[PDB]
């Protein structure tokens, strides 16, 4: 993806948390939810009913 | 005083990283959490 997504212990899990969606934002968070695929269930069956 | 020196052999070597190990040890026993392997940072240590 576009995204340089960098984890590091100089923070704990939830410091890097709020630091890495800090520096990204939401637009990553996108492609969070598109690779899950639940969306594409939705359409799916969606879609054969 | 026994050994006439920290590096002076196997044996002495052994005392050196003892002797600077404990010396280590308790200098900086502040620093150092029991097992989880502690992460610190610059800031974190205050490094300029």
């Amino acid at each position: 993806t576009a995204f340089r997504v960098s984890v590091n212990g100089y923070e704990t899990s939830n410091e890097n948390y709020v630091r890495i969606l800090s520096e990204w934002g939401i637009p990553l968070v996108d492609q969070l939810i598109h690779d899950s695929g639940i969306e594409s269930f939705r359409s799916g069956i969606g879609l054969y009913l | 005083a026994e050994e006439g020196g920290e590096n002076k052999s196997e044996r002495a070597k052994q005392a050196n990283a003892l002797h600077l190990l404990l010396i280590g040890f308790e200098q900086n026993r502040e620093r150092i959490n029991t097992v989880q392997n502690s992460t610190y940072s610059m800031d974190q240590l205050n490094f300029s």
